[PDB]
């Protein structure tokens, strides 16, 4: 047990190798929208990305690994 | 545009301005628009053409003595724009619906037109 | 384990998930969607079941706030006079199904599962909840 590190720990240290930058930055704080608590339907989950296509793309993509 | 303002479809003669020496746009907004809107600056002609439009088919309420003077007034404007706006103007006509002698008007309409808090779904 | 659901009107048995000594689990129809339903049978009454639902519920109050974690919503001490029953979620699918049921999971879906993972741990430690059975 000595050994084992704390969980936010795991993440800083792989942040950037096993788990790459966009994951922490946009993955999951945007993601997170769609496991709250607040219902988005089908429809709604759709024109939401929609209205994001754009900065997703930035996000995702930048201006150019991606 | 096949539908007005409100969603419904256009019915009767329409009038629509002919942009000289190039075709037709189909782009959202067109370039070539043939119904200048309310919003751009209000030719005082297409104003006038839509009265009397509106007049002939019983929508205003008829004076005789002001149309025979308002009217020839309309005319004169009329004759002095042809001069100074050599735009040509097409007529495009619209079918009409008509059931029992009722006529019908087409509204945009989408086929499938007809819980935001969950206490175990999380 | 659907001969346990016949008391529960909420829930409309689906499908039996697992029978085990210690938990029979199902799945069922609720009002809010699928949910797991984990049936222990009581064959001693005078087991202290409601220690265990104290803390079922306290483990309720402190992953409330979690995202990546999922407490047992409802927990049942007498909901039969046999069985003490725990109601959570359905999710579609479990890890262990998720890996052979395609479209097979890309190196990105892989280290985006994995971050998850480590993300829920992380979670479930500065609320207050070990998992123990991880
Ligand atoms: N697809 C799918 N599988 C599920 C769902 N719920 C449970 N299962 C699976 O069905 C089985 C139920 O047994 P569990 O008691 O959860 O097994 P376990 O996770 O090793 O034991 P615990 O640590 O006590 O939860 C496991 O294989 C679960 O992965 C579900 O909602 N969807």
């Amino acid at each position: 047990p000595d050994k084992r590190l704390e969980a936010e720990d795991y993440l800083k240290q792989q942040r950037g190798n096993a788990f790459p930058e966009i994951f922490y930055t946009f993955l999951q704080p945007y993601m997170a929208q769609f496991a709250k608590e607040t219902f988005l339907s089908a429809d709604e989950r759709i024109l939401v990305i929609r209205k994001d296509l754009g900065n997703i793309i930035h996000n995702l993509c930048g201006h150019d690994p991606k | 545009s096949l539908f007005g303002k409100y969603g419904m479809f256009r019915q009767g003669m329409h009038d629509l301005k002919v942009w000289p020496n190039v075709e037709a746009d189909g782009s959202e907004p067109t370039k070539t628009p043939g119904r200048t809107s309310s919003t751009l600056s209000e030719d005082q002609m297409s104003r006038l053409a839509k009265l009397t439009k509106a007049h002939r088919q019983g929508h205003m309420v008829k004076v005789d003595w002001l149309d025979r003077l308002t009217f020839r007034e309309i005319e004169m404007i009329n004759e002095s724009e042809k001069r100074s706006s050599n735009f040509m103007y097409l007529m495009v006509e619209f079918r009409c619906v008509k059931c029992d002698d009722k006529e019908y008007g087409i509204v945009y309409y989408e086929k499938d037109g007809d819980l935001t808090s969950f206490e175990l779904v999380k | 384990v659907e001969s346990y659901f016949s008391d529960i009107h909420d829930f409309e048995y689906d499908k039996s998930l697992g029978s085990t000594r210690f938990f029979k689990v199902a799945r069922a129809k609720h009002r809010e969607g699928l949910v797991v339903v984990k049936v222990f049978a009581i064959q001693d009454p005078t087991l202290p079941l409601t220690s265990y639902k104290q803390e079922l519920e306290e483990l309720k109050i402190r992953l409330n706030s979690a995202q990546n974690c999922l407490p047992f919503q409802k927990a049942s001490e007498k909901a039969s006079e046999k069985a003490a029953m725990l109601f959570r979620q359905y999710v579609r699918d479990n890890l262990y199904d998720r890996i052979s049921t395609r479209p097979f999971l890309n190196n990105i879906e892989k280290r985006w599962i994995a971050f998850q993972i480590l993300t829920a741990v992380d979670q479930a430690h500065k609320s207050g909840v070990r998992h123990g059975d991880i």
